[PDB]
RNA sequence: CCAAGCGUUGGAUUGUUCACCCACUAAUAGGGAACGUGAGCUGGGUUUAGACCGUCGUGAGACAGGUUAGUUUUACCCUAC
RNA sequence: AAGCGGGGCCUCACGAUCCUUCUGACCUUUUGGGUUUUAAGCAGGAGGUGUCAGAAAAGUUACCACAGGGAUAACUGGCU
RNA sequence: CUCCGGGGACAGUGCCAGGUGGGGAGUUUGACUGGGGCGGUACACCUGUCAAACGGUAACGCAGGUGUCCUAAGGCGAGCU
RNA sequence: ACCUACUAUCCAGCGAAACCACAGCCAAGGGAACGGGCUUGGCGGAAUCAGCGGGGAAAGAAGACCCUGUUGAGCUUGACU
RNA sequence: AACUAGCCCUGAAAAUGGAUGGCGCUGGAGCGUCGGGCCCAUACCCGGCCGUCGCUGGCAGUCGGCAGAGCGAGAAAGAGAGGGACGCUACGCCGCGACGAGUAGGAGGGCCGCUGCGGUGAGCCUUGAAGCCUAGGGCGCGGGCCCGGGUGGAGCCGCCGCAGGUGCAGAUCUUGGUGGUAGUAGCAAAUAUUCAAACGAGAACUUUGAAGGCCGAAGUGGAGAAGGGUUCCAUGUGAACA
RNA sequence: AACUUUAAAUGGGUAAGAAGCCCGGCUCGCUGGUGUGGAGCCGGGCGUGGAAUGCGAGUGCCUAGUGGGCCACUUUUGGUAAGCAGAACUGGCGCUGCGGGAUGAACCGAACGCCGGGUUAAGGCGCCCGAUGCCGACGCUCAUCAGACCCCAGAAAAGGUG
RNA sequence: CGGUCGUCCGACCUGGGUAUAGGGGCGAAAGACUAAUCGAACCAUCUAGUAGCUGGUUCCCUCCAAAGUUUCCCUCAGGA
RNA sequence: GCCACGCGUCCAGCGCACGGGGUCGGCGGCGAUGUCGGCUACCCACCCGACCCGUCUUGAAACACGGACCAAGGAGUCUAACACGUGCGCGAGUCGGGGGCUACGAAAGCCGCCGUGGCGCAAUGAAGGUGAAGGCCGGCCGGCCGAGGUGGGAUCCCGAGGCAGUCCGCCGAGGGCGCACCACCGGCCCGUCUCGCCCGCCGCGCCGGGGAGGUGGAGCACGAGCGCACGUGUUAGGACCC
RNA sequence: UCAGUAACGGCGAGUGAACAGGGAAGAGCCCAGCGCCGAAUCCCCGCCCCGCGGCGGGGCGCGGGAAAUGUGGCGUACGGAAGACCCACUCCCCGGCGCGGGGGCCCAAGUCCUUCUGAUCGAGGCCCAGCCCGUGGACGGUGUGAGGCCGGUAGCGGCCCCCGGCGCGCCGGGCCCGGGUCUUCCCGGAGUCGGGUUGCUUGGGAAUGCAGCCCAAAGCGGGUGGUAAACUCCAUCUAAGGCUAAAUACCGGCACGAGACCGAUAGUCAACAAGUACCGUAAGGGAAAGUUGAAAAGAACUUUGAAGAGAGAGUUCAAGAGGGCGUGAAACCGUUAAGAGGUAAACGGGUGGGGUCCGCGCAGUCCGCCCGGAGGAUUCAACCCGGCGGCGCGGUCCGGCCGUGCCGGCGGGGCGGAUCCCCGCUCUCGGCGGGGGACCGCCCCCCGGCCGGCGACCGGCCGCCGCCGGGCGCAUUUCCACCGC
């Protein structure tokens, strides 16, 4: 909508929004990122620490796929599996524990960041934390490695 | 001339990229060309399925992806030695076949194998000559029972077994996770350090006692 | 002291302003008007491009240092007379 | 001994990125795995930009050219 | 059995390496400045003043100093003036 | 100072161009520091013709003299590559 | 006699004619100290109108024979029970107060304007569309708009949304057209034309005769090359050029 | 001014309560003659809201233009001086019209929607030119260069038996 | 263009043909000539080359409303 | 002159009006071919005011530059990226944009076993890697409570009271749960520094890990993003135009 | 998509891939060498037969030649060749003949009545078929606006030709073919890889790739495994030979369709005798320029002038459309009317005067309520009948329907579930995929019981009210017309 816009309501206006004394030039400041070790000083490093240097270790043929390996966390761990295991889970009196192939919905790594509710589990993962192996322990549940 | 807050941007536009700008006012006219075609082809192999020659079952490589399956370029030469089916004729009756693929596994090897077996019973094979219906040829009932089969032909499906809810034991429940992670880090790691450590202690047994 | 009414020259030299000299004269006073006055005149000198000499710079070149030759356009418009 | 001292009684005598060099480790990578050189990393010093918040830099144009500037000179007019 | 002679495994050619190379190519020739140039740094610091009794406060404002030096001219303790 | 030819003068015929914010009488004052317009005064009368060069800071060409530009070119070398 | 303080004079001289602003003023219309009265800027007060801001104010209560006409009241709380005007596009209407400058710049509202598209007006229209002119009637602060008259002959507009190549006074702007200058500068380099006749509507310039002149054989003569390309010849014309 | 025993005016910080006082008790690995000291936690009691005046405050994003200034009182630097250059506080012009100073960027008064009435500011009231055409008051002054209103537009030492 | 001028038997003038083409030619040498263009000819393209430098930048009304100051930048006509 | 009208016991209607912003229940004339009215827009006269616009500038009417006049054209546009704000749909999810199936229709609809993949849902470290509360009780194990606290906090809850005697609702000293958000103190995750006590396995060490106190992080501590559209601002592009 | 990522970069400006995954498409193969077959191979010329616009095939050549300095068949890394033993069909393919696309011609219905116009395609009507056709109401032309005037459009509509095709049949034909087990053999591309150096390039960083020079290979070998090197395990292919459609691109060309695009200073430079006129020696530069009227019906004829040009007359709806002619603005000029005029002109505020047309003003308002009297009606209220509507708390009448309500189920289905017997296959029991069944959850239906509603959504009876229509009622009721100033 040009109907819209700004431009419609500068007609009649002889500097166009643009000031009079500093007249819309071409390039005052340079094209692009120009001035970083200049006259843009302040803006990149009030605004953007580190831009200029190197850091760390080349790595020259890096395969995203090697380091492919998602984590879940202990909040969505029962959502893997439907809301009908969980009602049975507590409801059982033999105590058999369902279990939740974490790598079966697309994650590897588990983490224990939340609560677990008072039911054992099987949890199948290909990793996992320190922290969130005891909180499945403090339950009464089982980590199973898999590969 | 930076502004107060923003970002860094680096548009890739410092060459004459006006010349070079391809639009897509082809693509709704590319879809009807594609599927015209598709449809003509169909009527040529009219007997024959739309997809073409049937696919082996693939694992993946690239270990993000080594828990999905695929269908893939062709049934490999040990998958169809142990169907019984010779390479120069499997082509003719719609079996996708290529000399590079391997045989590591057993169970791939055995999967493909096993979709040859359901494919040779549900492959309805024309005479040569009406005529003179050859021994290896369908039944006569079946000639007037072939339909064209849509889509792609068996459809690679990658089903999850489903388990039942066990009661845990004392291994399972005793079982060190994080400990046994951690412990096969090291012993990777240190395999070739320990190993070199063990190779010249023997000489300094040798030298002690000599 | 009143007094600008009326006058304040011809020439050698130098582009000269200035300056000096010769002679006459009543006197040969000082100045302004975009340092009056180039669509009124001249182009002698400053101040282009060509050159010569002296000094400086390795050099291209420089010199309020000299010498030489170097296009001076237009009113028929308005005002003023 | 209470205490004082991590420079000079105080107000001044000094230097970013990148690169190089040295030192520190029972440290990380060197790529499919293992060993050893080597190389790349982490941290802490140094080698300097004096135009000192840090380009690598001789002149001439009277044969000169362009965008401009009365923000800035040579002339008249103004102030003293 | 080389057309005659004259040179000849040297000229000479291809690729590298070193020297030389305004013959030729590209580029540069800082800033402040009572115009610019020249001279200076007021371009990086410190002291007193300007500075108008908190602080801050300009000019190619004034008077000066600095890019060090110290195995002690550092740190304690003791004794003296 | 006088004479001649062709103009310039007028008429029969044919007939442009530059330039043009609006247009044009002055004294003093102030103003962006030399006004045709503003202020205070002097004053002012149709339409024109032939000259005329005082004014319109007259017309000609985004000053070439000076300076800035992180704009260039010709040339030189002990500038850099 | 010596000082001292007021008004005035000398000190006190620049160039176009000249400025307490001018005229002029001297029982001031000058100077110093001071009174009443009078003059008036968009300044202040009152009153009318417009807009903005705030009260983050009030209005669904239009509660009518199923009724009762109220919440302007200084005082934490209840008119509690055992046949009838307007209104209210609530993005609407109404009431109080305060305020209103403006460059660069920012924001909001446009029932301001142009072009095309989707809807919509049982829209306008050869008994006259668009466009243009207008000494008329008007509206809106304004951008602009509607009628009246003339010309015109074939399309056009209102509202809701959508989209843009959407608004000019300039840029020594581009294209095109027209003025003052102006019936003006000018039609002045190389000695010179005159008379009669013919023709024609029309004769200084055409044709013929005569006279007077010039080029003076290194010509204003007679033929070539390059170049031009029908300019060479006869007839006719005076539309355009000379 | 680069001296100071003294030493102003103007000025610069802080306080004028509820987040303040007064109690009682826990914790500490901090400090230790000593529940010594300090800090933090709790629980409880005190409201005449603890100077005047005025005013609704607090807070988060995006963000144009600006980065050549100038003038005026006072202070002050350099310069003989400048409508010169450079500073301090405040106000103006720039950005702003209106009345007045004959005119005027900066002066005086006063800031602005369109009007009617009234009244003023600064300035004025012989004519231009609205207003003294007051029975205006008191004195001074004669110029053959009189004088006449901030800014401000011109004058000195000296002299006069005017 | 006029008058006045230098030379006019030899380094004289001139026609046609031909050769040298742009960082090149050629120059009794003036930075001169090279199709009215020469301190680097003309045509087309890159190219709508860049410009911190001039000029311009199109309808109405209402509301709010500035700054020429700090620091840094081969920064001083500009930016952050 | 009076904003004073009754008794005993105890210590209401009628009129007038300095009254919540003007009415007359008051009048006089002239109006058919020469009279009335018509703000504005046509022309002319007078008084006051009044220098030609744009632009650069501290300063323009300038003897600073563009500008004879008129008509048409004529300059912040489009793509991509990002930031913020707003509107819409879904929501720890969101999205086909690429691909298939069914005149306007090159549209529209459908396909999530076409969600591959983009963003978010986890960060930290150069990297190897690691990767997000605890307390109590009983004897390192077994049970329990189980998602931090303080102050300020719009709103909501109770009712000492008060609008012979109950219910509704009102408000109310005072007392609380406290939304979002702010300040502070704590707690947890990763790297780094310092200090220790230790335990333990599938291969008992130069092994693997925990603890306590500082410190760095664009972290956690009961989500908030995704997709589309709009506006502003900064860029790369020819980039408001010459 | 990876991804503006790894990476390159005075590590500055900036530059910048690849793997994997999802899709479109999907087709594999042939040599040299190793060897076996008696050169078993091929070209040309002559003859026969048959088609001959692609001279094609087959047969004959003591016809010529190529080829042993290597043609043809088997055979290519997935192995291949030879021999022995089983199994198996022997039928594939060339040159001939006869049995939908392109083009051409046509297919529905008003010029029907009245009325305007210069002309209608403009307006009204065509009732009971609201004219007629419509699988045809896209477009264009016809004297403004047309579905039916016409060309066309729609149609799996009709008719007539050309093209090879798909398969059948006949013959000229080549055609005796392979797969599994065992045994014996064989097997690979050289100034090439690779290394050094230099230059260019790349994201490729102690050279990613390409190229010049020099060195220059090997066969349990060689290359690659994104940091230079040595040792050792592995992983993956077989380079220095070649062919191959599809997805893909397409500002040239041929023929098309379409547009939220522009409308003669716009849009291609060119809507027109446009790359034309014209300019430059040349390379090249490069315009301006659309519109009478429906139909020329283009002004016959008379008269002035030598004619150009006029004045009459005539055509047209209109010459105010008269040959560069539709509409004809402004700058500018000419003429008519009015006004005015010594401080250049012009402007703002306030008046005044004069014109211009307009108000169609010139006797100035009507509207309601009441009174008076003149009139004129088929006329009022109240009852009866019929219809319609509203409301009802009918205190709760009866019945339907639904639930973005719940519950129940000797219920049923359709599903889903990460809740738990049978069919088939790779090693009768143990493993695996699929289909039950049961259970749970959701939806729908049979119902039944409450709740709510019919005011986002209901009908019948009853009561009340209102309205309309028809009978009476009939004039002191009611309704029309006229005036008082």
């Amino acid at each position: 909508p040009s109907r819209l816009r700004k431009t419609r309501k500068l007609r009649g206006h002889v500097s166009h929004g643009h000031g009079r004394i500093g007249k819309h030039r071409k390039h005052p400041g340079g094209r692009g990122n120009a001035g970083g070790m200049h006259h843009h000083r302040i803006n990149f490093d009030k605004y953007h620490p580190g831009y200029f240097g190197k850091v760390g270790m080349r790595h020259y043929h890096l395969k995203r796929n090697q380091s492919f390996c998602p984590t879940v966390n202990l909040d969505k761990l029962w959502t893997l599996v439907s809301e009908q295991t969980r009602v049975n889970a507590a409801k059982n009196k033999t105590g058999a524990a369902p279990i939740i192939d974490v790598v079966r919905s697309g994650y590897y790594k588990v983490l224990g960041k939340g609560k677990l509710p008072k039911q054992p589990v099987i949890v199948k993962a290909k990793f996992f934390s320190r922290r969130a192996e005891e909180k499945i322990k403090g339950v009464g549940g089982a980590c199973v490695l898999v590969a | 001339a930076p502004s107060r807050n923003g970002m860094i941007l680096k548009p890739h536009f410092h060459k004459d990229w006006q010349r070079r700008v391809a639009t897509w006012f082809n693509q709704p006219a590319r879809k009807i060309r594609r599927r015209k075609a598709r449809q003509a082809r169909a009527r040529r192999i009219a007997p024959r399925p739309a997809a073409g020659p049937i696919r082996p079952i693939v694992r993946c490589p690239t270990v993000r992806y080594h828990t999905k399956v695929r269908a893939g370029r062709g049934f490999s030469l040990e998958e169809l030695r142990v169907a019984g089916i010779h390479k120069k004729v499997a082509r003719t009756i719609g079996i996708s076949v290529d000399p590079r693929r391997r045989n590591k596994s057993t169970e791939s090897l055995q999967a493909n194998v096993q979709r040859l077996k359901e494919y040779r019973s549900k492959l309805v094979l024309f005479p040569r000559k009406p005529s003179a219906p050859k021994k290896g040829d369908s039944s006569a009932e079946e000639l007037k029972l072939a339909t064209q089969l849509t889509g792609p032909v068996m459809p690679i499906r990658n089903v999850f077994k489903k388990e039942k809810a066990r009661v845990i034991t004392e291994e399972e429940k005793n079982f060190k996770a994080f400990a046994s992670l951690r412990m096969a880090r090291a012993n990777a790691r240190l395999f070739g350090i320990r190993a070199k450590r063990a190779k010249e202690a023997a000489e300094q047994d040798v030298e002690k006692k000599k």
